[PDB]
This record gives structure tokens, sequence and C-alpha cells, in this order.
RNA sequence: AAGCUCGUAUCAGUUUUAUGAGGUAAAGCGAAUGAUUAGAGGUUCCGGGGUCGAAAUGACCUUGACCUAUUCUCAAACUUUAAAUAUGUAAGAAGUCCUUGUUACUUAAUUGAACGUGGACAUUUGAAUGAAGAGCUUUUAGUGGGCCAUUUUUGGUAAGC
RNA sequence: GAGAACAGAAAUCUCCAGUAGAACAAAAGGGUAAAAGCCCCCUUGAUUUUGAUUUUCAGUGUGAAUACAAACCAUGAAAGU
RNA sequence: GGUUGCGGCCAUAUCUACCAGAAAGCACCGUUUCCCGUCCGAUCAACUGUAGUUAAGCUGGUAAGAGCCUGACCGAGUAGUGUAGUGGGUGACCAUACGCGAAACUCAGGUGCUGCAAUCU
């Protein structure tokens, strides 16, 4: 039976990959804020490559997250410029999905050339209520099989509601 | 579960079990040994905690002793029982939280016969204080919160019901940096502020300013307020008559009951599935064979 | 060159108990001692604080004092043609209350009760241990049993 | 400069593995255990014979492969490459040291030198399974890998079916039963125990109580 | 060597009983780690090769790696299990039970802890065997190259090493 | 393992599984999972006094270690450490 | 008997897959004025018990289930071992005498017990 286990969306998670510290990241930063409101996150490299040209604890990549409502609005007005089309794959065997863009401007967001153009991560973690259990201190138990967010589930909610195409095989 | 996932006899063969409250997320035992040890010296005198629980809006209050054959509850008081005092909602809260300590310090200190020395502050201003040593005269009670798991936080009502407690008469070492009005940036206690919280003017001033600013929530929550003719401004005197109440007849009323233990255990063993016998089971397994294996 | 160090020869005798690591469970810690108990020693890995050396590993003393956290015991260590008394401060982990007393104090307090209801019903008591004796004559019947005559088997081979 | 086999015969020292600590060893000149058609089915070959050790003593690598052609060569070129397989079933494990050759005897400790099989009394050390005709033919074969040991070893007639682990009775009555479905060069038997669901997809033949 | 204080007393290169400790031997490897022979069945958008091809997150052979259920063989410096021999403690008068004193320690507390005053029960008084007794003190010699045998066992092909 | 623009075997983001297969300066062996590991917050108990104890042992010394006593402090709501 | 709070032992309590759960409880659950914490009221904090739900947790049952536990003249008196001989054998090794005695294996049975306080057709 489904009562009080329907789709809500927990989070969505944007992330900016940028080879570098600096000018540039902290530019990809200015993007996340305006766009999500809230200030954004920075992230070390976790070691060193230098085909990439990193160090290890470098700082190259801001990302953020988001829930609720706010993310609704960045899930479609992203979920727009990929016109509303994603893949079999984009689908995680776990439940939860994500796509990317390049050019931040595609979705709202005037241009600013101090502000450079930048491409994003989105990516979408969904979860029915009750999934508290998981993530309490106390009694942190595990969600049910006929609870847990699977990609069938959750392809069949986005072909839904959206109104979007899922393509391929 | 997913197929490459899972588990083979080499893990779960090999695998060492937690204990069973460490399994259920209900017990932290490295601060249970912390809490019940007694010093080698002291023989057989017990440790008592004093065990602060909130489930979804009931109060547990229980001061407890331990023991290798299971732990001993001297005095328990629930948060439920305040409507014998005059508290009909909200009790979960701060205020709510405060009393039920009261009611746990009266109640046990009562049933020791430390009730009429030692009865700690009835006055409540909220000023910080911990119950003092009766020259020539037992020592007090002295009890040790038991957070739990609860989260330590400035402010947060775990330390609501040790404030009750120590202002009840028992001696519980606390200091004053995780109530409400600590200032964070100075080492100083508001009292004005302490005095709100202990008497419910967090919530009364909540009442208040959505008079004025909304009704569709007031009516929402604060729906019972309404239904019982209570708007704000008498919280703070239905808590100080509680406390009046409370020191006036601690005693613990139980339950009237209603159908003995006999009862309840007829009703409820109809919905308890009971095992099977290996005969049955063999039958089942002959079923299948049956059925299953030969070709329809 | 050789290593004589505190812990050493140590590996399997401070290990875990197969399946059996981890905390202590709580009872360790509410057992209560007092002077003139007989305790057992057995060193846990896991709290080296308040470790008995080695050499006093399954060795049983008498505590001679009570502290905070600790009890001390004494033992008599043989050095040389004699013994020496060691007194050791172990933390209560390493030490559990032996049961080597507990056959004499069952026949205590029974051989006091096996006293009494007996002089007070006159004597006839017989309360010292005796070794086991051999036993009586008895006749075995062959009803329903006749011997089963069995003789020695040939060699086979069956790999 | 192999030292004479007489060195080592005996099982004088622990056993001295290739490990972490030792590292240095040299290979053995045995790689090869199965010989012969050894993808053959369990029903292919009922017969099986032994060569058994009647020491506690050491078997080299040298002498191990020695024999193995030995024994794999007679059997090719009579019943020919596909009528047995020849199961060495000792493996050398165990380092041989040398101290070779300035000081006499101060430091001693070798160098490993070849690789040794130690050998139980009783202990089996080539296997074979070809068909009961097939018979004559193999014991030969082993009977003159025998001139290739130091010490006795007997060749004994087999109470199984090849290198299953049940007298040819036995087999053959879980055979023409149910139980038995075949794998590899080796067979699987139908267990009692375990979910009974994919028990009986696995064997089907079972599950009649006929043939 | 000199003794000295005592004496059925206390004593033991022994057994029995009760209760501990141990990781050697064996054993184990379709249990962890590490080694090792053989196949069988699976999984790749993905290690490489080849036919089809414009290609494909293409299909088809393929050989590897992995996964699954099996299979042959091993460990001084591996191991779930786990001996035999060897080993700690206990088997009473320095014991057991009652009553209720002392304190500055400890308890919420005459609560406890320790040490006691007063009271109850004798040698079948608490297993075996032995006991030309047990306990104690002082002073001083020589020695401080060792070697052999059964069993365990290291280095060495070995050795009257 | 399954997912996300450039992004590839290796960059950052997310979910699932995860008895520890990691880490804890260093050799190895113990030990450790709401920790003993990782991140953060507050600090100086790495302090004062002088005894006992364990290993090595002659039951000397040295090294190292243990459990108390008497201070003065740290930290934590606290038990504690 | 159920449930809860605090437990003791710490897999007969764990793992995998499904089914069932009355009343109460627990829970999920609603809000962000306040104390408090976050990149994010997910965690954490406060407020509501109002506005919803048995879906999850939780409890129980099912399975020739994995594991785990217990037992047995199942294996096996086997392997190993203390003791003995002017015992056997060139040796490697082995047999016997008086004792002690496993592990795997095989088979059968089993799948948490339980202390304190409160509560409940
Ligand atoms: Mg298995
Ligand atoms: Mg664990
Ligand atoms: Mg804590
Ligand atoms: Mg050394
Ligand atoms: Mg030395
Ligand atoms: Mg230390
Ligand atoms: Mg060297
Ligand atoms: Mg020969
Ligand atoms: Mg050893
Ligand atoms: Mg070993
Ligand atoms: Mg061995
Ligand atoms: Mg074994
Ligand atoms: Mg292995
Ligand atoms: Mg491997
Ligand atoms: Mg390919
Ligand atoms: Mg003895
Ligand atoms: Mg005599
Ligand atoms: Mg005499
Ligand atoms: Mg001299
Ligand atoms: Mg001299
Ligand atoms: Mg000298
Ligand atoms: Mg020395
Ligand atoms: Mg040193
Ligand atoms: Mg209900
Ligand atoms: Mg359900
Ligand atoms: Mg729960
Ligand atoms: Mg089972
Ligand atoms: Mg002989
Ligand atoms: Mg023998």
């Amino acid at each position: 039976q489904n009562p009080m286990r329907d789709l809500k969306i927990e989070k969505l998670v944007l992330n900016i990959s940028v080879g570098e510290s600096g000018d540039r990241l902290t530019r990809a930063s200015k993007v996340l804020e305006q766009l999500s409101g809230q200030t954004p996150v920075q992230s070390k490299a976790r070691y060193t490559v230098r085909t990439f040209g990193i160090r290890r604890n470098e700082k190259i990549a801001v990302h953020v997250t988001v829930r609720g409502p706010k993310a609704e609005e960045i899930l479609e007005r992203g979920l727009k410029v990929k016109e509303y089309q994603l893949r079999d794959r984009n689908f995680s065997a776990t439940g939860n999905f994500g796509f990317g863009i390049d050019e931040h401007i595609d979705l709202g967001i005037k241009y600013d050339p101090s502000i450079g153009i930048f491409g994003m991560d989105f990516y979408v973690v969904m979860n029915r209520p009750g999934a508290r259990v998981t993530r309490r201190k106390r009694c942190k138990g595990t969600v049910g099989n006929s609870h847990k967010t699977t990609k069938e589930d959750t392809v069949s909610w986005f072909k839904q509601k959206y109104d979007a195409d899922v393509l391929d095989k | 579960a997913f197929q490459k996932d899972a588990k083979s006899s080499a893990y779960s063969s090999r695998f060492q079990t937690p204990f069973r409250r460490r399994r259920e997320g209900k017990t932290d035992y490295y601060q249970r040994k912390r809490l019940v040890t007694q010093h080698k010296a002291k023989y057989n005198t017990p440790k008592y905690r004093l065990v602060v629980r909130f489930t979804n809006k009931d109060i547990i209050c229980q001061i407890i002793s331990s023991t290798i054959t299971g732990d001993v509850v001297l005095a328990a008081a629930y948060s439920h029982e305040l409507p014998r005092y005059g508290i009909t909602h909200g009790l979960t809260n701060w205020a709510a939280a405060y009393a039920t300590g009261l009611l746990i310090a009266r109640r046990t200190l009562q049933k020791l016969g430390l009730d009429e020395t030692y009865k700690g502050v009835e006055e409540v201003e909220g000023e910080y204080e911990l119950t003092e040593a009766v020259e020539d005269g037992p020592r007090p009670f002295k009890v040790f919160l038991d957070i739990g798991l609860q989260r330590t936080t400035t402010g947060a009502r775990v330390f609501g019901a040790l404030k009750g407690a120590s202002d009840g008469g028992l001696y519980v070492p606390h200091s004053e940096n995780r109530f409400p009005g600590w200032d964070f940036e100075t080492e100083e206690i508001d009292p004005e502020l302490l005095r709100s919280y202990i008497f419910g003017g967090h919530v009364s001033q909540y009442m208040e300013e959505l008079a004025d600013d909304d009704e569709e929530r007031f009516s929402e929550l604060f729906k019972g307020y309404l239904a019982d003719d209570i708007d704000a401004d008498s919280l703070e005197d239905i808590y100080t008559s509680a406390h009046e109440a409370i020191r006036a007849d601690p005693a613990f009323k139980p339950t009237e009951k209603k159908f003995t233990k006999e009862q309840y255990a007829a009703e409820s063993k109809k919905y308890r599935q009971t095992k099977l016998s290996k005969e049955e089971r063999a039958a089942r397994v002959a079923a299948k064979i049956a059925a299953l294996a030969g070709q329809q | 060159g050789k290593s004589h160090g505190y812990r050493s020869r140590t590996r399997y005798m401070f290990q875990r108990d197969f399946r059996k690591h981890g905390a202590v469970h709580l009872s360790t810690y509410l057992k209560v001692y007092k002077v003139g108990d007989i305790v057992d020693i057995k060193a846990n890995g896991s709290i080296q604080k308040g470790m008995p050396h080695k050499f006093y590993q399954g060795k049983t003393g008498v505590v001679y004092n009570v502290t905070k956290s600790s009890v001390g015991v004494i033992i008599n260590k043989m050095v040389g043609n004699r013994y020496l008394e060691k007194r050791l401060n172990l933390r209560v982990e390493h030490i559990k209350h032996s049961k080597c007393r507990q056959e004499f104090l069952e026949r205590v307090k029974a051989n006091a009760a096996k006293r009494a209801e007996a002089k007070a019903q006159g004597v006839a008591v017989q309360l010292k241990r005796q070794p086991a004796q051999p036993r009586e004559s008895r006749i075995v019947s062959t009803e329903g049993n006749v011997p089963q005559t069995l003789a020695p088997v040939p060699y086979e081979t069956f790999i | 400069a192999r030292r004479p086999a007489r060195c080592y015969r005996y099982q004088k020292n622990k056993p001295y593995p290739k490990s972490r600590y030792n590292r240095a060893v040299p290979d053995s000149k045995i790689r090869i255990y199965d010989l012969g058609k050894k993808k053959a089915t369990v029903d292919e070959f009922p017969l099986c014979v032994h060569l058994v050790s009647n020491e506690l003593e050491q078997l080299s690598s040298e002498a191990l492969e020695a024999a193995r052609i030995c024994a794999n060569k007679y059997m090719t070129t009579v019943s020919g490459r596909d009528a047995f397989h020849l199961r060495v079933r000792v493996h050398p494990f165990h380092v041989l040291r040398i101290n070779k050759m300035q000081q006499g005897m101060r430091g001693a400790w070798g160098k490993p030198h070849g690789l040794a099989a130690r050998v139980d009394i009783g202990q089996i050390i080539f296997s074979v399974r070809t068909k009961d005709s097939n018979k004559d033919v193999v014991v030969e074969g082993l009977r003159r890998a025998r001139y290739k040991f130091p010490g006795q070893q007997k060749i004994i007639l087999s109470k199984k079916w090849g290198f299953t682990n049940l007298d040819r009775p036995e087999y053959l009555k879980k055979r023409e039963a149910g139980e038995v479905k075949d794998d590899g060069a080796f067979v699987k038997f139908l267990s009692k125990k375990g979910s009974l669901e994919n028990n009986i997809r696995e064997f089907p033949e079972y599950f009649a109580a006929q043939a």
C-alpha cells in the first residue's frame, strides 16, 4: 500500500569542478551563492596528480546542497535547459538522479564578464518520509526494502510530474 | 538485497555482534561505564543516575541505580502525571521538563525522609544554585544526570529537568552554561530570562506574538489553549501553582487500572503468532517437494 | 641481540578471545572486592593501564588493599629456592573472584547442617571426604542381554 | 652442483616455506600436477590406483618432476594420452638450504638450494584414474616412477570411484539416483540441507525416487 | 661447623578432590591471513587481441583478470578449535554463625569499611600417603673450564661437530 | 558498487554496501568503532611533594612502568578523566 | 502476554527474503517566535500534540535459508601424548605394556533468556 510512503526530494547538490584555486574558484563560488542563496562550501584536492595540475589540499571545487521548495526551482530551472530529457543512466540503482549543464547563464542569472561562465553538476537525492530513521542519533536504523527508493520507482516518478522524458533503453 | 552486495558464510561467521542496547541505538556504553562504576573503596554504595528521557512528547524521569542483574528504579516520575498538578497541554517543553524534575525531586526526597529538611528553593527566581549541605545533619541525596544520547546544547530541555530536580532539593552537580540565557560571549547568566523559561514565558510570548500577527497558525497549533480558554498571560500562574501542587502532594498516584494483568495477557496473546513444531515444518517441506518438484 | 622487554613473548597471552573483542561488559566493574578475597589474575589486552606482568597471568592471590580503580594483590612468587612476597596493583579488569574456595564454603555450611541435624538426632556423622573407593560386588543379568561375541577383524585398505 | 638427494632425504628441520621471511627461494622443478585427459568426466574413469609412500621422508622436486615424466610418458605411449588422468598429489612447499663456500663454520645459516615435499607414511604421492580395462598399463606406469624416488612406496588399488570420495557401489547407488550432477573434472552432490528452492533447481532429475 | 627456640608438631621434588591459567602436539584450509594444482559456471558501456562494420553505451568469437559453487596440496615467524606432560590457588580453631562498640575514612543515612568487646559448636576438626620431627640465627670452605645417555630441540650434508 | 558538464585509469559531487579488510610518528606484536581512528572546541597534569609497588634483580643500581596519598590545575552539563 | 524507560548476559539476540501486527506505547509526522546548530531546521536545537500515518522503524511468524548455539558409544578410543623394555628395523621408522586423550567429520535438536519501574483489551 501507499499512504505515507510517497516521494519527497531529499536535497539537490550542485557542484563545480575547477582545476585550481584562487580567482577562478572564488568566482565559481559566487555563481553558487546567488543561485543557492546559502553560502557554498569549498573542497580540497584529495591527492596530487600533476596531469590535472593539483596539489593535495589545494581547494579545487565549490558546491552546495539545497533542500525543500528552493531545490524544486533550481531542479526545474535547470531541468528546462536539458529540455526535460534525461537518459536511462543518470538514475542510480539506489534511486537518486543527476545531470549536468555548461553555461550557468542558460538558467536565469545574467552574465557579468567579471564572473565568467561555469558549468555545473546537478544531483538530486530522493527519499520517502521516515528517511530520518537512517539519519537520526538514537535508534539509527535502516529503511525496509518496501520503502527504499529504487530506480524504477524514481523514473516512473520522473516520467510523471515534470512531464519529462527518459529516452535511451 | 543487491546481488553482488550481501554476505558470505565467512563474513557472517566471524562477525562479532555488538551488545544488544548498542545494536538498538539505545545505550552509550562508553558513558554508561563512566556513570555507573563506583569507587572500589566505597564497596556496595550505589551510584544513582537521574535518567531524563524524551519520547515524542512524554518526559521520563527516573532515579536509577545499577546491579549486575539489572538496574533498580528508586522512584520515577513521568511528565504525563502533570494533569494531576494542573498542566494539561504542552507537556514536552522546557517548563514541563522543569516541573517533572521537581516532581521527581520531591517524590524521592519524600520517601527517603529528607522531605521536611531539604526543601530546595521555593522562590524560583532562577538564580544559579545547587542544594547545600545542611549543617550537622544528613548530606543531601546525590544524583548524577543521565542524559543518554541527548545532545548537549546550551538551553536544551534535558537541563530543564536538571533545574527542577536541583531546585526541588536534590543534589545534582551542574554548571550553568547549558541553561537558556547563558551568554555565549561572556560567562554570565541572565536570570530574568531563565525564569521566563521555567514558567513558560517563551511559549506565552509565542501566543502573544501570534495573537496579532496571524490567527491561521494560532488556531492550528495552540488549539487546545482556546478550547480550555487559556491565553498566554495565565501560563505563569498555571505552572506557579503546579509547583505548589507538587510540593503539597508528590506521592505518586498509580492508575486505577481496569482489567487485571491476566486480562491484558489474554487479548494480546490472540494477536501473537506462535511458533511451529519440526513435524509441522517437515510436513511443509514434504508438501513442497510433492507439488513444486514432481512436474505439477 | 636478545629482547627481554616487559610484554615480550605475550602475543597470544594478551590476545582477546575470538569474537570477544571490544568493550568489557559492565558487570566487571559492578563486582565488589574486599581485603581477604582470593582473586584470579587474567590480563585483558584491551586495558593497558594497571596490567599485570605476564608472570602473574593465570595466578591466584589475595587482595591486600583496595583503591579507586584497583585492588592490590599479594602473590607468592618463588625465586631461587625460596618464595618472596610480591604485591601487585591491578585494575579490576584483570581480576576475577576465585571459585577456588567455593567447594570449601559449600562444604562448611553443609558440614554444619549434617552436624546439627545429626547431633540433635543422636550423632552418627562421618563428614570427612573420602576418595573414590573400589566398587562393590554386583550381579549382572543375562535377561534380554546375551554376550555378543566379537573377534579381531582382518586387514583392509579402503582409500 | 645439486647435492646428492641423500643429503635432504629425511625430515630434520621444521617446515621452511617460501615466505616474507624467506623470499630468495628458487622455482619448483615440477610445475604441472595434472596430466592426460583431466577435463574428463567423473563417470569416465572409475578405476583409481595410488602411489603411496611407506616412509616418513622428503621427495625433491627434481625427483618429483622426473618421476611425473617417466609415469606420464609410459602411459601415453601405450594406452594413449587420453586414456588416463595422472594427478600428482604432493606439492614441494619446503625449502632446502645449503651453506655454500675464508672462515669455515662461523655464521653458517644457508641459502635456498632446492625444494622438497614432506611425505608421511601412507600418504599418497601419485593418483591415477582410468577405466578398469586400462589397469595393468597404469600400474606398470607408476611402478617405473617408483624407481625415481627414494624409499619404499607401494602401489594400491583404490576402493573408490576415480578421484571421488565414494566406493564404486556407493557412487553407483548415488548416481543412478538423482543425487549426482556433473562438473568440471569433478562432480557435485545433492544435499538434504539448505534452501529447498534452488536445491531443486540444481539436480532436476531427483524428486521422483525413480530413474 | 656451631648451635638456638620448640616439639606432635608443623612438615612434603607424591596423590586425590574443587577451582583457575596456557596455544605446544595433533588438527584446519569448500574458516581469517599467506601459499598452491585443476577444471566448470557466470559478470564487463570497461586489459588487450581478431570477423562484421561509417560508427555505436554494437553484435559475434577470444584470451585474460575478477565473481560463484567446487577441487589437489601446505605454514617456525598463519588459525577458528585444541590436547598429553608441566603449572597457580583451595581442602578450617589464623575456622564458622549471633549480638552490637570505635573512627577524623566512607554513606542520602549508625549507611559501609576496617579493628574489636560479648555469645554458639572439639577433634571424622573436615581428602590421601608419608614424617629417624619442625622452625630459626650466625659464620666460613671449596666451586664459579664441565662432560655423557634416553626424550624434546637449533645451526650444519655431516661429525667421536 | 551505481550515478553527475568539460573529467579521461586518477580531480569534485551523491547514494548504497562495508567486523575494520583502515588509521593510530617509527620495527613487530598486541589493542581500539557513538573509539584508541577523522574533524572541531577548550587547554598545559609534559606541573608540585615525598614514599610503596611491577619487570630486569642479588630481590643492588639504572632505565621504564603501575596503584594510592597530599597540592595546584585542565576539561566536561556531569559521572568522570 | 504487549509496549516503553533503564538494564544484565552479549548472534539461540546476527544476516538474507517475504508475510502479519489489535489496544496502548514508541515512532514517523507539523512549525521556526524563542534558546541552539548547520553550506542545508536532513542531523542538531526549540514550539506544537494541534494538522497526518502504520509506509518505515519496532515487535512477531515463515524458510529441506546463510550463520550461530547445544548434544551424541557420528567419527574416534583414531591423531597426538606421559610412562616401559638388552622390543622389531641397515635406516627411515614401527609394534607392544600401564595410563591420558583430541580436532575435523557425520547425525539430531534449537533460534534469545531475563532484572527494575511505568503503561495497556
Ligand atoms: Mg559452507
Ligand atoms: Mg565490535
Ligand atoms: Mg558522551
Ligand atoms: Mg630475539
Ligand atoms: Mg638476561
Ligand atoms: Mg600511559
Ligand atoms: Mg645473515
Ligand atoms: Mg622407490
Ligand atoms: Mg609460543
Ligand atoms: Mg602454531
Ligand atoms: Mg603442526
Ligand atoms: Mg582444527
Ligand atoms: Mg586459507
Ligand atoms: Mg588468496
Ligand atoms: Mg572484450
Ligand atoms: Mg600438582
Ligand atoms: Mg604416619
Ligand atoms: Mg619423630
Ligand atoms: Mg663463597
Ligand atoms: Mg666465589
Ligand atoms: Mg666468569
Ligand atoms: Mg642481561
Ligand atoms: Mg629499556
Ligand atoms: Mg494505535
Ligand atoms: Mg507493515
Ligand atoms: Mg525504538
Ligand atoms: Mg540454518
Ligand atoms: Mg628402540
Ligand atoms: Mg605411535
